[PDB]
RNA sequence: CCCUG
RNA sequence: AGUAGAAACAAGGG
């Protein structure tokens, strides 16, 4: 079973991989004194030892770049949300049984809902 | 273009699989080529005899009958803990640790108490070495008090092998493994022993465990997240319909019951995944929060484990366990069949009486599981989901027949009673709440004694319960062969006193509803 | 007062409430030791059923074969095996009649596949049997294991890459003189020890079964009959897509319509004056009364005028399954109590060996199957073990179906339904209530003609507007699904964003097919929200619990300005909700990050990278 | 003493 | 002893 696999994995120090450029970038410590990073080396490669600590440090003290691509890459996702945000809903008829993306929420078992997408 | 030619062994193997009479598969398509129907189904069944037919035995409210139980010695209690005698010991911790050490909690609950005493054995167990069990209780004792005596303090404690923990998990009794040509002439070699359970009769315990699993507490057992704001319509009912719910089944103890489970089971398995070769020792503990939104911790008991070198799905690990309580066992002694319990304190309780000193006894138990039964007990959880779906299900058939919700009818109504129970006087009808908290109570019992036999008995029930539902709606039932249902009903019926008190319950259900 | 959830039903009606008799949320029962003994009694019944058939030897493999067809009529209720030729055939062609151009154009579409298809098919399945090694490998180990001691002797017709080619391989095989295999060691096995092994089933007991009590046995094949019993699948699949009583292989969305539609069909139409009534059953003993020769007639009647090569390969596989072996497992185990010893019988050694040691009902069935044993494998020429062929039988039960329509019946009496396989309804329209016993009647007496029992214990009759069809219970229109188990909506273990993505997906296709409703789902998506807090330790930002990870999480949430915008791996809010089940994370809340905390998140060169976004949180964990 | 769950 | 139920665990190999 994966998942209390990763439950035990989770709880070690280290349990994540790195390369060794990240050594560069990241302390070894926090500012309260976390160790984030080991010198140990990963079995049969190159990697290194990191700590979920690292990721959260990253996502909050790190290098920062433009996201203007990631909109235009990922348009089909992005149409989906923008269509969800302008549509209109409308009452709920309890009767004997761009839409079908919604499918599971507009049909029932014994109900119907309106819906009219936004776009 | 294709070229399939069937070779010399594949036809001598493909001459010898047609119907008989006929020599080579060249001469079977032959004849089935050129076949034409012509008055060879009407033939044969004219050749029929008449005793191959299915006459229909009328349903009437006279034809059916009470379901037969067995007998034998009463049933005894076979959960991992105690459920309805659980006493706890329980301390206060303001700072919100997300998993802490569980030892020390135990150690800080442990200090609280003030009126241990000498050990003695009141209730024995018939068939083992009783001493034993004093031993090791003291022996756990000894190991606490050991603790304070070290340059570090430790997270786990892994217990002395001993000669009593020896025996009591049930160290060195697998026979020696052989090849067969060594020991094949032995007077006494023959294969293990393919019997069948022994048979025993239902007792009034489960009974009251089932009613007291129902009622409610002075606590909150669950905590739940939280999700987006509600925008379309059916996510306001939805919530409305989960929020009800959950505010009438909150408080309830199988709440409590689904918890303590899911704890202990997650600590014996990772122990045993953890440390293979050592008797590792294991609280129970358990958090609540009170009334008045204060936190509180709470500890039942001990297990001690020993070797878990397990292999396959269905491999068993030994334990140990023992448990504080208040109920003395010399009232319903046969519930307590595999238990040696001793009488260990002294307790004081404050009502309107004033001040009253209780005993307060320890029930010692050497206890099993596989890696199936504990993977499938650290997920009880999922008893509150199948609750919920049940009471929905409810509302939206009766939605159906009205074309319209009626969850405001059903819930904010303070009326339409539901007949739940069963009184000397009559039938007995509740809210909504009472079925909401019967149905999870139903569900964590059906998680907490799982067996065979009740997935026989629901699966060969079910369709009596329609045919009896068919007759109360005047539809003309019929039963080509109703003996062999009752037979196949009754053959599940051996051990298990949850699957004895579903036929119990069934009996009365038939007796009221042709009335 | 003693609580009873059973006198609920005094109220509602059972329909109304039937979840409650279903305990689904306990560990399903297991089975400890070998399946020798089911496997044993399998045989033993299969054999009894078939009594009075033919006995002959085998000119190949040399093993006694039993055939019942055409045999006496059948005179009890008992269990029957004697499938009559003529009634078999006589029902496909009014089948064909009533549905002009069906089998014409199932060849066609299967003559299609075959064309078209490739070996690689092979390696999705599960634990096949592997002769090489005498055991039970996954698909793709056992199939390239095959195909190399297929190149060790010169066999290259399979290297064009089509079934087909592989397929003739093994017919060259087959036919082969000796057969090398290596195992440094080598091994040489004569005619007979290669085709015993390829006509060999693999045979184990089934775990994990609910709504029984007792255990069952379940058998696998090997590899040289896997592409011929996909080819006859395909077809059975074309030819069933196009009838209107076959309940495969459809979902759970249709199956509502199908109920509906035919209790209307069987209701509009009658009259104010005529009887209508509803019977729900099973089928007895199916597996065990079904002769592949049955099968391979009606491959050939379906398949007439067509290509000679076409045939062949679509009827290999019949005559494989009537010539099939069974082997009989893992053995037995002995104890001494007296000297506290165990050991292991394997089961080769069954054959010959004293009965001492066997208690009765094992003694008994060693004595009974000791004649069909041959090179540690019993013959079972008779029935189908494991059912491979799940939907040709549902074809024929669908034939029998139709063959009751009013101009066959030549009577007052007319019904029809709906099969799947193993499970049958049927309603029965009569204008008396001799008429419907008559009708009841004549549908026993024919099915009883083609080895279709059904079972008079599982089954019953009551006034049509109500019934049950494979857990599917209508009432008066309204039709309650409860055929699938809910599963268990916890972390995968792969990613911080890959069981996010997971776990919604598996919200909502649950929802989606298995009919879960809304509260349900709100329920499931806050426990497994709480399970994913629990296991990554990605609390929330102003949540007071105390972890490794708890100050950076602190100082990420004070630094932010829209608190909204934070992913739930970051101590953010859950958003999720029913309507946005199907929109990803990331994309969810891309419009309220900040433009630093997004730019740092979707770092592309963060060392931690090298439905789902890429983002800072796709990481490989130690093996 | 080593290896294996 | 105990788990468990038509056959097994209650450690196996060198
Ligand atoms: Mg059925």
């Amino acid at each position: 079973n994966p998942a209390l696999r990763m439950k035990w994995m989770m709880a070690m120090k280290y349990p994540i991989t790195a390369d060794k450029r990240i050594m560069e970038m990241i302390p070894e410590r926090n500012e309260q004194g976390q160790t984030l990073w080991s010198k140990t080396n990963d079995a049969g490669s190159d990697r290194v030892m990191v700590s979920p600590l690292a990721v959260t440090w990253w996502n909050r003290n790190g290098p920062t770049t433009s996201t203007v691509h990631y909109p235009k890459v990922y348009k089909t996702y992005f149409e989906k949300v923008e269509r969800l945000k302008h549509g209109t809903f409308g009452p709920v008829h309890f009767r004997n049984q761009v839409y079908i993306e919604v499918l599971h929420l507009t049909q029932g078992t014994c109900w119907e809902q309106m819906y009219t997408p936004g776009g | 273009e294709e070229r399939f030619e069937i070779t010399g062994t594949m036809r001598r193997l493909a001459d010898q699989s047609l119907p008989p009479n006929f020599s080579s598969l060249e001469n079977f398509r032959a004849y089935v080529d050129g076949f034409e129907p012509n008055g060879c189904i009407e033939g044969k069944l004219s050749q029929m005899s008449k005793e191959v037919n299915a006459r229909i035995e009328p349903f009437l409210r006279t034809t059916p009958r009470p379901l037969r139980l067995p007998d034998g010695p009463p049933c005894s209690q076979r959960s991992k803990f105690l459920l309805m005698d659980a006493l706890a010991l329980s301390i206060e911790d303001p700072s919100h640790e997300g998993e802490g050490i569980p030892l020390y909690d135990a150690i800080k609950c442990m200090k609280t108490f003030f009126g241990w005493k000498e050990p003695n054995i009141i209730k024995p167990h018939e068939k083992g070495i009783n001493p034993n069990y004093l031993l090791t209780w003291k022996q756990v004792l000894a190991e606490l008090q050991d603790i304070e005596n070290e340059e570090k303090i430790p997270r786990t404690k892994n217990m002395k092998k001993t000669s009593q923990l020896k025996w009591a998990l049930g160290e060195n009794m697998a026979p020696e493994k052989v090849d067969f040509e060594d020991c094949k002439d032995v007077n006494d070699l023959k294969q293990y022993d393919s019997d069948e359970p022994e048979p025993r009769s239902l007792a009034c315990w489960i009974q009251s465990e089932f009613n007291k699993a129902c009622e409610l507490t002075d606590s909150s057992w669950v905590e739940l997240d939280e999700i987006g704001e509600d925008v379309a319509p059916i996510e306001h009912i939805a919530s409305m319909r989960r929020n009800y719910f959950t505010a009438e089944v909150s408080h309830c103890r199988a709440t409590e019951y689904i918890m303590k489970g899911v704890y202990i089971n997650t600590a014996l398995l990772n122990a045993s995944c953890a440390a293979m070769d050592d008797f590792q020792l294991i609280p129970m503990i358990s958090k609540r929060r009170t009334k008045e939104g204060r936190r509180k911790t709470n500890l039942y008991g001990f297990i001690i484990k020993g070797r878990s070198h397990l292999r396959n799905d269905t491999d068993v690990v030994n334990f140990v366990s023992m448990e504080f309580s208040l109920t003395d066992p010399r009232l319903e002694p046969h519930k307590w069949e595999k238990y040696c319990v001793l009488e260990i304190g002294d307790m004081l309780l404050r009502t309107a009486v004033g001040q009253v000193s209780r005993p307060m006894f320890l029930y010692v138990r050497t206890n099993g599981t596989s890696k199936i039964k504990m993977k499938w007990g650290m997920e009880m959880r999922r008893c509150l989901l199948q609750s919920l779906q049940q009471i929905e299900s409810m509302i939206e058939a009766e939605s159906s027949v009205k074309e319209k919700d009626l969850t405001k009818e059903f819930f904010e109504n303070k009326s339409e009673t539901w007949p739940i129970g069963e009184s000397p006087k009559g039938v007995e009808e509740g809210s909504i709440g009472k079925v909401c908290r019967t149905l999870l109570a139903k569900s964590v019992f059906n998680s907490l004694y799982a067996s065979p036999q009740l997935e026989g008995f629901s699966a060969e029930s079910r369709k009596l319960l329609l045919i009896v539902q068919a007759l109360r709606d005047n539809l003309e039932p019929g039963t080509f062969d109703l003996e062999g249902l009752y037979e196949a009903i009754e053959e599940c019926l051996i051990n298990d006193p949850w699957v004895l008190l579903n036929a119990s319950w069934f009996n009365s259900f038939l007796t009221h509803a042709l009335r | 007062m003693d609580v009873n959830p059973t006198l609920l039903f005094l109220k509602v009606p059972v329909q109304n409430a039937i979840s409650t008799t279903f305990p689904y949320t306990g560990d399903p029962p297991y089975s400890h030791g070998t399946g020798t003994g089911y496997t044993m009694d399998t045989v033993n019944r299969t054999h009894k059923y078939s009594e009075k058939g033919k006995w002959t030897t085998n000119t190949e493999t040399g093993a006694p074969q039993l055939n019942p067809i055409d045999g006496p009529l059948p005179e009890d209720n008992e269990p029957s095996g004697y499938a009559q030729t003529d009634c078999v055939l006589e029902a496909m062609a009014f089948l064909e009649e009533s549905h002009p151009g069906i089998f014409e154009n199932s060849c066609l579409e299967t003559m299609e596949i075959v064309q078209q298809t490739r070996v690689d098919k092979l390696t999705q399945g599960r634990q096949t049997y592997d002769w090489t090694l005498n055991r039970n490998q996954p698909a793709a180990t056992a199939l390239a294991n095959t195909i190399e001691v297929f190149r060790s002797n010169g066999l290259t017709a399979n290297e064009s890459g089509r079934l087909i080619d592989f397929l003739k391989d093994v017919m060259d095989s087959m036919d082969k003189e000796e057969m090398e295999i290596t195992t440094k060691k080598k091994q040489r096995l004569n005619k007979r020890s290669y085709l015993i092994r390829a006509l060999t089933l693999n045979t184990m007991t089934k775990d994990a079964e609910r709504g029984k009590l007792k255990r069952r046995a379940i058998a696998t094949p090997g590899m040289q009959i896997r592409g011929f019993v996909y080819f006859v699948e395909a077809l059975a699949r074309s030819i069933c897509e196009k009838l209107e009583q076959s309940g495969l292989p459809v979902g759970g969305n249709e199956k509502k319509a199908k109920l509906a539609n035919v209790v209307r069909k069987m209701m509009t139409n009658s009259q104010d004056t005529e009887l209508s009534f509803t019977i729900t059953g099973d089928n007895t003993k199916w597996n065990e009364n079904q002769n592949p020769r049955m099968f391979l007639a009606m491959i050939t009647y379906i398949t007439r005028n067509q290509p000679e090569w076409f045939r062949n390969v679509l009827s290999i596989a019949p005559i494989m399954f009537s010539n099939k072996m069974a082997r009989l497992g893992k053995g037995y185990m002995f104890e001494s109590k007296s000297m506290k010893l165990r050991t292991q019988v394997p089961a080769e050694m069954l054959a010959n060996i004293d009965l001492k040691y066997f208690n009765k009902s094992t003694r008994e069935k060693i004595e009974k199957i000791r004649p069909l044993l041959i090179d540690g494998t019993a013959s079972l020429s008779p029935g189908m073990m494991m059912g491979m062929f799940n939907m040709l039988s549902t074809v024929l039960g669908v034939s029998i179906l139709n063959l009751g329509q009013k101009k066959y019946t030549k009577t007052t009496y007319w019904w029809d339904g709906l099969q799947s396989s193993d499970d049958f309804a049927l309603i029965v329209n009569a204008p008396n209530h001799e008429g419907i016993q008559a009708g009841v009647d004549r549908f026993y007496r024919t099915c009883k003609l083609v080895g279709i029992n059904m079972s008079k214990k599982k089954s019953y009759i009551n006034r049509t507007g109500t019934f049950e069809f494979t857990s599917f219970f209508y009432r008066y229109g309204f039709v309650a699904n409860f055929s699938m188990e809910l599963p268990s909506f916890g972390v995968s273990g792969i990613n911080e964003s890959a069981d996010m993505s997971v776990g919604v997906t598996v919200i909502k296709n649950n929802m989606i097919n298995n009919d879960l409703g809304p509260a349900t789902a709100q329920m499931a998506l806050q426990l497994f929200i709480k399970d994913y807090r629990y296991t990554y330790r990605c609390h929330r930002g102003d949540t007071q619990i105390q972890t490794r990870r708890a100050f950076e999480l602190k100082k990420l949430w004070e630094q932010t300005r829209s608190k909204a915008g934070l992913l739930v791996s970051d101590g953010g809010p859950n958003l999720y909700n029913i309507r946005n089940l199907h929109i990803p994370e990331v994309c969810l809340k891309w419009e309220l990050m900040d433009e630093d905390y997004q730019g740092r998140l979707c770092n592309p060169m963060n060392p931690f990278v090298s439905d789902a976004v890429a983002t800072t949180h796709s990481w490989i964990p130690k093996r």
